[PDB]
């Protein structure tokens, strides 16, 4: 049963009398129960990564054995709630303790067991049905948006042999009970599940729907999708925490999971001011996304072995909400702070290292934490269908992609959103540096594309090459100057600085460009994309003419059109609806083409 | 219209030879069961004990 | 299969309880015939009474279908029928229509990527948003289109083109959507 | 209470660096406090680092010269290292381990807390959304401060960083239009800097209201480490208890971070880049994060960390991983100190990142945003132009990069240079760069939207 | 055009799978039959133990090879309780040829206390003196790892050898 | 055959990542194969690293995490690992361990063969001379591949070398002046990856003819070790004793050594160059000289491996050590892929070492050496001379760096650029590289012989 | 005479009861008798390079000892053989064995002995 502490070196602790204590065990440590998880055994000594602050432990202290891994309870009363890294609520240990302190081994419960859901049980299910794994028996009223279906724990099957009415029932009451091989189950309306095991699905489908951020440049040039996995690799200051938090503000994920993973720490209230003020309409009725979105938070200071548990609960949980037929999304605001925990906790164990410090195992951690990420078919009777996104951000120390967290990630992840400091800097946010960032999906999602947005895949073909033209025309211009261009190339480095100063930066925090719809990005970079061509064009055809037209010309005659262009941007989706914006960018290309007329 | 004929006609082809052949792993199964169980159960019953090559002394 | 064996089985013999379940709640009469024919060598087992371990063994041993594609596929099939003649719930079907759409659901590639399916989750959303909705003037008005469009639902069937139905799908969902005030 | 006498052993085993291995200790505590007596009756202290049976690895923090095997004797005193607080604390001066060293009294503690402190539980820690008014144009109104922020001043040797942050503490007040009693920590920082500080908050009243914590050059290496820690542990209690609004200030969190390099080199840990140690994220974090407003406590902690960035290098370790840990980083330029630019701040590395919530319409001006922005876009747009004119040269350059230089010129010249001892207001900064962006038409003026510009352009 | 040859590749895909549905499944039949196989082999050792004199000789056998395999000073055999006499007699005569032939001495003990399932089929399972190391000698053991190591001369008998094996090197 | 019983010992020592070391083991056997069956009936497997007296360091390949002593039960089968071998392998899905996944049953063994191989008399393996038309000119135009060579494809992160592989898989027969086995070992390669690959040889109905050992991203991470050397013992029986042409795909070497270097870091040996183990020549080598022919027997192994070179650096130990043992690589280039150009092959860094007999008359035609050469080195003189247009601009070019521009452009566009499902014999491609250098004056030609310009170039 | 295999990584075993064993002394590891250069010594153990492939090598294996170094044969023959690494002639294995293998711990004489 007990355990005693041996030595303590840190997050590292060991202990005597741990005879058969499995490998990632859960132990209670001291005597304020520090939760721990065995990582090495040796003789009839355990290792233990301790999840709370070890300073006052002291040789001797009992080292208390649970026989069961890190596991979460999965139940109604998730949405909307805050967790540490091993699934203590915040609010609920601010409420307990009154005090603004996470004391040391406070042991409240991961959901309430005091609030009344309403339960109403899937009509179909009776006494001495077959139930197995997945199968909904019931749902919940948690709240308007997330209509939590209970289903029955992975692992758990047989014959039903009580089925609860529908009404009222706590967290801790027994809502469904059955029996497989004679041996009967109690099942409450919360499960739990090891975090460090992958909840199973019944397939993997390709993902083939995208994950609409309020980006343009991610919407449009590097697409994600639903059951895809991103990095957004940056240095300090590039905003990859306000890509992730704008990509959990709007999407169209029904559910996301906000990870906090050993970051800032004024950064998940700054999550919490802003999630309850910002509404989504849902049947005309407008629902703030707090009731849809969920956090774990193990900011920067908080122990250190605790990242890693953070990682894996969020990733746990929205795999349980993916098993319900939700769209989750998680966002894991640092991985490479999960990588320093690894690391330090690797160094206290006295391992040999790989690239700078990082243990060998760091890719196979990884990957697999990213592998958890697919569209599923999900388990179960029910026919459903979720996914579970994924955007990792990388914090890659002094701001290089060579870091070894950095080009693991790359080879897992198939979206890479590179963001770049020389951005960062100038204020050209989002930061996405949109030369070496790429999306592997851009193939699977011309199915969609070509049938929703017909025109945006030839526009994003004729952007990237507009882009890449620029790129090439640089190196040129700043060793032989301006002077050397060619009329043409005039233009592109013209539309480039177009799109960059007004389809690509997008100023996350104004009413006009917190959010870009799809719509309104497609019809801007058509409207700009067909100022290129017909700019191309007038250039091409009076080339050879002694009346030639030139980018002077068409800049001096055209300041009102590229004022215009640059204007589009603040179009604001909400003030100004749909139909006036894409009337207006209408109305543009129509004065575009006039102008071109009136000119050539 | 015409055409899922094929697979109206290959799933029963497939099935055929199928058939055949769970017809003839059976046959060659039946003609040598009863000398392949002689031989593994008298290697079974013939123990031989043994010590480790390398035990010394 | 991705799955442990003992996992599959397990899904397996639920996937036969779970037709056997949505056959019973569809046509709790045993009136289509065509469907229970097709469905006969997955509700064997439940129209004959077995326990939850025998269904496990004959689906270990392969007596029962044990192909979580096939029964993935025709489960979704009845689940989808049975979502469809649920909906229409105060305006039961005829028969010959039920049949039909049966015929042409199962002929279909990929029911979730269905027009059929889309069509469903739109009268689910209004279904659904009416289950709870209260008696302001648009739920009023919503009930009287979404009863219109069960009502035509049940003479002409999703997996059709009727411009009727068409349009008073685009018109209701725009009433669900459009703001309360 | 710990009534119990406490163990007093003579029975130290080894001495390796800065670590003591006793043996023979009965019941060790990680990260316990032990008392040595050195055999000339010298009086040390160390923190037990690691435990394992009846061992303890006590690290000294004033270095183990001296220390017997024999003779040393440790008396541990049963509990982690505590700081006594109370707020005479203010108006005191204190060395790196928390004596005074002026000739005052050992601090009568109002508590005895936890010189580690605990982390702010974040369901209940507030947002940071008013705006300290520093006075310095260059951080008013391009990465404006908010009361709870952790902003360090990234600067160089020789630079004045001093001198910034003495100015920010003069100056430092909110933008209505109280005090802020400052909590002062220098480490390994030489005594004309040490003499800077305290004659500065003593030619201003302030020093009434000030808290130093001194570890000069030559002081112990390894008590830099605990020095941060004693400093942020009175400001908690000064802000979380006394509800005082604390302005906490760091003075070479290089020399604390090569601290840490020495201790963790002498206990072999693994390194992370360029020698320092794996955890040296998590340890800033330990420091920097403790700061920032309470729900229900009126007070706040605002720190202003400053520390050298080694060859001038934003990254290397140090500077990186302050970066990453703080809410921004106010660069102190050499390239402006050179041409004699005071304050050299260099805003287009400089960041704050609750700017975003503290400027806006109500609290200061509806205006400030994008100023600041397009203040920005400019200034990296006039250095593209400066870049580029050194290879094409003048003759070859557009009227609108001309624009650009002369914008460049002018903001360098009247936005960030700046008088030592002059205050504007958010105001003034504001109406400096609406001044600056009127030297381009409003077509050129991207960032801003029409409806901003027609109000605020034509003044 | 690319409809009719997608179409064409659609019946490709569904070909392969329909053959791929048909190998897996004659080679699933042919599991099954080896499967019945090692079946009836169980069944005929269980008739062979009801054979006393034959399971005797059998015991003698198992224990002495348990011991050669341990080779430790003090050792348990569990048994079936019904066996319990046939192992008593096993063991009292497998000790002088362990002492003999080892040169060790042995202290051999019978758990009493604790027997094999009834369910066995027979055989003996020998511990070192603290039960951390075992020998199993069940002949159901004896039966899987004989079995697992003949399949490819049982595969060859049942089915034929492979015609294009040209080599066996 | 071995009768005697085997020893479980419920004597597990220590567990250490993917180690579990016991103690008291009777004789161990290195390389010896163990069974553990875990406290909760889970069972897994592991290879014995290594023996010292009564101890053993049990590799488990599934993991770890669970295993405890005192109740883990580890059964030692007193045998190496010996892989079951049958031909009806082909038309198969296994895990990386070889077993099924795709629902049908285990393999009944045709034979057992250790899964270490056994090595091939250098005096007797027969030197392969017949070329693989892989279909893509990139290849059989300058890399030409000879039916029993092995060739990796050096790619990097998000590169389109699973494309490329497939594409040789289902392109790739003898030159026509015979159908091929794959065995394709997936290891670290996500669920896209190995769906992608299914699906591709299910869509060309190769199935029949393909056997997959397929170790996910998700499935344990020793398990890799195994995985490639199951695969080429499958190989091996079909090839060396089923005289069939076998073609072995080799998905991410990359990730192979990564599991290596997690064995060998938990193993605590001396490490090598960027932490992998110094021996990692010795065990890619046994892993990629099982490729070839020899004499008797009809059939072959090709094989192409797949690298993941990290951070694109090829001096990386993966590449470089698997570059001094293949003959050759095939180099797919970020800068190619990202300017859009299918395959990405960059022929400078590539080479196919065998290309030089494998062509010539009476194989391919007379003039494949010549134009393979004359084609890299304009394509090398042409990437010269965009270095400097990127450098001095373009009117400091002669006529003769224009042409070698103009060569370069159409170089990549017609003669690399090539459709995904378009497969260039190789007189189409030789043809596509006369077209090519027809940009040149025959007196620029200068590495083609005179007597066969006047024969291919006038055309 | 002989000592015995008492511990086994890789290549590199280790041998007890090597009592009077000198450096690079050629041991004959297992019972196929791998070809070994004692390489270190410790105490009466030492640690041996094992020539050929020591997976299946068992601690208790005997290590027989020869009193002379790696060495070469030297003679006629040599002109026109293919050797191994270690003066094993490969046609000689192949035309000896009819096979395409090299047996571990095949011992052929380097030079025939039958030619006259």
């Amino acid at each position: 049963t007990f355990g005693y502490v041996h030595g303590v070196s840190g997050p590292v602790v060991t202990a005597c009398d741990m005879a058969g204590a499995a490998m990632y065990e859960l132990v209670r440590v001291g005597h304020s129960e520090l939760v721990g998880e065995i990582i090495r055994l040796e003789g009839d000594m355990a290792t233990i990564q301790v999840y709370e602050e070890t300073s006052g432990v002291s040789v001797g202290d009992p080292v208390l054995r649970t026989g069961k891994p890190l596991s979460v309870e999965l139940g109604p009363g998730i949405m909307g709630a805050i967790f540490d890294g091993i699934q203590r609520p915040l609010s609920d240990i601010s409420s307990q303790t009154q005090s603004i302190y996470i004391p040391r081994g406070v042991n409240v419960s991961a959901l309430s067991r005091d609030i009344k859901w309403e339960f109403i049980p899937s009509k179909n299910l009776r006494v001495g049905s077959h139930i197995t794994g997945g199968d909904i028996y019931g749902i919940v009223n948690e709240n308007s948006l997330i209509k939590h279906k209970i289903m029955l724990p992975p692992r758990s099957r047989g014959s039903v042999t009580y089925i609860a009415p529908p009404g009222n029932y706590d967290a801790s009451d027994v809502v469904l009970e059955l029996e497989f091989e004679g041996v009967k189950e109690k099942l409450s309306m919360v499960q739990v599940w090891p975090v460090r095991q992958v909840r199973p699905v019944t397939e993997k489908l390709p993902a083939n729907h995208p994950l609409l951020t309020g980006q343009r440049v991610l919407d449009a040039l590097f697409p994600c999708v639903q059951g895809g996995t991103t990095a957004i690799p940056g240095a300090f200051g590039c905003g990859k925490t306000v890509i992730s938090q704008s990509l959990s503000k709007y999407s169209n994920s029904d559910v996301i999971i906000y990870v906090g993973c050993g970051e800032r720490g004024n950064e998940m209230s700054e999550v919490l001011r802003d999630f309850p003020e910002l509404t989504m309409e849902v049947d005309g009725k407008v629902e703030s996304i707090m009731k849809r979105t969920a956090l774990v938070a193990n900011t920067s200071n908080m122990p250190v072995a605790a990242r890693e548990a953070s990682i894996y609960t969020g990733i746990t949980l929205s795999e349980y909400f993916r098993d319900m037929g939700y769209h989750v999304s998680m966002m894991a605001d640092s991985t490479s702070r999960w990588a320093e925990a690894l690391r330090e906790i690797s160094g206290r164990l006295a391992e040999m290292p790989a690239d700078s410090g990082y243990p060998a195992y760091l890719g196979a951690r990884l990957a697999s934490f990213y592998e958890r990420a697919g569209r599923v078919k999900c388990l179960g009777n029910p026919e459903r269908e979720g996914s579970v996104s994924i955007v990792g951000a990388v914090s890659p120390p002094g701001g290089d992609f060579s870091d070894p967290v950095t080009s693991a990630t790359l080879g897992i992840v198939q979206v890479f959103w590179g963001l770049d400091k020389k951005l960062a800097q100038r204020k050209h946010f989002p930061s996405v540096n949109w030369l070496i960032s790429y999306s592997k999906y851009m193939r699977a999602l011309d199915e969609y594309y070509d049938k929703h947005f017909t025109e945006f895949v030839p526009l994003r073909t004729k952007a990237k090459e507009i882009l890449q033209e620029e790129e090439d025309l640089a190196e040129i211009v700043q060793l032989v100057g301006k002077a050397s261009l060619a009329e043409t190339d005039k233009i592109t480095l013209e539309v480039a600085k177009l799109i960059k100063d007004d389809f690509l930066q997008q100023n996350g925090y104004t009413p006009y460009d917190r959010f870009c719809p799809f719509y309104k990005t497609v019809g801007m970079l058509s409207n700009m994309i067909s100022f290129y061509d017909m700019a191309r064009r007038a250039v091409e055809t009076t080339a050879q003419s002694d009346n030639k037209i030139t980018w002077s010309i068409i800049r001096e005659h055209m300041g009102e059109i590229l004022y215009k262009l640059s204007s589009m941007k603040f179009k604001d989706p909400v003030k100004d609806g749909e139909a006036k914006i894409k009337a207006d960018y209408a109305q543009l290309l129509e004065d575009m083409q006039n102008a071109f007329r009136s000119l050539e | 219209q015409a055409a899922m004929g094929s697979q109206g006609n290959l799933s029963a082809e497939v099935e055929q030879a199928t058939r055949r052949q769970v017809q003839g792993m059976q046959s060659s199964q039946q003609r040598n069961r009863e000398r392949v169980l002689t031989q593994l159960l008298g290697m079974v019953c013939d123990v031989r004990p043994q010590v480790h090559p390398n035990y010394r002394i | 299969g991705g799955l442990t064996s003992e996992q599959y089985h397990s899904q397996v013999v639920g996937k036969i309880g779970y037709i056997a379940r949505c056959m019973q709640t569809i046509d709790p009469e045993n009136n289509l015939k065509k469907i229970r024919e097709d469905y006969q060598d997955v509700l064997i087992w439940a129209e004959k009474n077995y326990r939850f371990e025998e269904i496990l063994e004959a689906s270990k041993s392969g007596k029962c279908p044990n192909d979580l594609d096939a029964l993935s596929r025709r489960s979704l099939i009845l689940q989808e029928l049975l979502r469809l003649v649920s909906s229409i719930s105060p305006f039961k079907m005829k028969l010959d229509l039920i049949e039909s759409q049966y015929e042409k659901m199962k002929q279909h590639v990929n029911l979730w990527k269905s027009d059929y399916h889309v069509k469903l989750n739109q009268l689910n959303q209004l279904t659904d948003y009416l289950k709870n909705a209260a008696p302001t003037p648009k739920n009023n008005f919503l009930r009287a289109m979404t009863s219109v469009l069960q009502m035509q639902i049940a003479q002409y069937g999703i997996t059709e083109d009727n411009e009727g139905i068409n349009q008073l799908f685009k018109l209701g969902l725009h009433l669900l959507a459009m703001a309360n005030e | 209470y710990l009534s119990q006498p406490r163990l007093t052993y003579k029975t130290v085993s080894g001495v390796n660096g800065p670590l003591v291995i006793l043996d023979h200790v009965k019941f060790p505590r990680y990260a316990e406090i032990v008392h040595l007596t050195l055999p000339d009756g010298t009086k040390r202290s160390g923190q037990v680092l690691e435990v394992s049976g009846s061992k303890a690895v006590v690290q000294v923090f004033e270095g183990t010269s001296g220390i017997d095997a024999k003779k040393t004797s440790c008396e541990f005193t049963g509990d982690i290292l505590r700081t006594p607080v109370s707020e005479d604390m203010l108006g005191r001066v204190f060395n790196g381990s928390g004596k005074p060293i002026d000739r005052g009294p050992v601090v009568l503690a109002e508590d005895f807390l936890d010189i580690m402190g605990q982390p702010i539980n974040p369901q209940c820690r507030i947002y940071p959304e008013e705006m300290i008014q520093t006075g310095i144009s260059a951080i008013d109104g391009m990465n404006s401060i908010a009361r709870g922020q952790k902003i360090p001043i990234f600067s160089a040797a020789g630079l004045p960083h001093n001198e910034i942050a003495a100015q920010i503490c003069r100056q430092a007040g909110l933008v209505k239009k109280e005090n802020f009693a400052i909590v002062f920590a220098a480490m390994g920082v030489n005594m004309e800097t040490a003499r800077f500080f305290k004659s500065d908050f003593e030619e201003n009243g302030s020093m009434d209201n000030v808290c130093l914590f001194l570890n000069l050059a030559n002081d112990p290496t390894i008590e830099r480490i605990i020095t941060p820690r004693l400093a942020l542990t009175t400001a908690e209690f000064l802000a979380y208890q006394c509800e005082k609004h604390v302005l906490v200030i760091l003075t070479d969190m290089s020399s604390y971070a090569e601290a840490l390099r020495e201790v963790s080199a002498a206990r072999e840990e693994v390194p992370g880049r360029r020698g320092f140690p794996g955890y040296m994220y998590t340890d800033l974090a330990t420091i920097y994060e403790r700061a920032g407003r309470v729900e229900g406590r009126n007070g706040s902690i605002t720190q202003i960390p400053i520390l050298t960035m080694p060859n001038d290098d934003i990254t290397h370790p140090i500077p990186d991983l302050t970066g990453y840990i703080t809410e921004g980083q106010i660069y102190v330029d050499r390239q402006l100190h050179n041409r004699q630019i005071y304050p050299p701040i260099n805003v287009l590395p400089s960041l704050s990142r609750l700017m975003k919530s503290a400027i806006g319409e109500g609290m200061t001006r509806k205006d400030h945003a994008d100023v600041s922005n397009q203040l920005y876009a400019c200034y990296a747009i006039g250095k593209d132009v400066q870049a580029m004119k050194a290879v094409v040269g003048e003759e070859a350059l557009t009227s609108d990069d001309l624009l650009y230089l002369e914008f460049l010129q002018k903001f360098e010249k009247n936005f960030i240079t700046q008088g030592p001892y002059e205050n504007r207001t958010v105001y003034e900064t504001l109406d400096i760069g609406w001044q600056l962006l009127r030297i381009f038409p409003k077509e050129m003026l991207k960032r801003i939207p029409q409806s901003t510009l027609s109000e605020f352009y034509p003044r | 055009e690319k409809k009719e040859k997608q179409i064409e590749q659609q019946k490709k895909i569904q070909m392969s799978n329909l053959m791929n549905q048909a190998r897996l499944k004659v080679l699933r039949a042919r599991d099954d039959l080896i499967t019945d196989l090692l079946n009836e082999a169980k069944q005929r050792l269980s008739k062979v133990v009801k054979d006393t004199t034959r399971y005797q000789v059998l015991l003698d056998g198992l224990v002495l090879q348990g011991l050669y395999q341990l080779l430790e000073p003090r050792m348990i055999v569990r048994c079936r309780k019904q066996d319990f006499p046939l192992v008593k007699a096993a063991v009292q005569k497998a000790i002088p040829m362990y002492k003999i032939a080892t040169k060790k001495d042995v202290d051999v003990q019978i758990d009493l206390e604790a027997y094999l399932p009834e369910d066995i089929a027979g055989g003996v399972e020998i511990y070192n003196g603290d039960r951390k190391i075992k020998v199993s000698n069940t002949l159901e053991s004896r039966l899987d790892l004989i079995a697992q190591q003949m399949m490819p001369e049982v595969r060859g008998a049942l089915f034929g050898a492979n015609a294009n094996r040209k080599f066996l090197d």
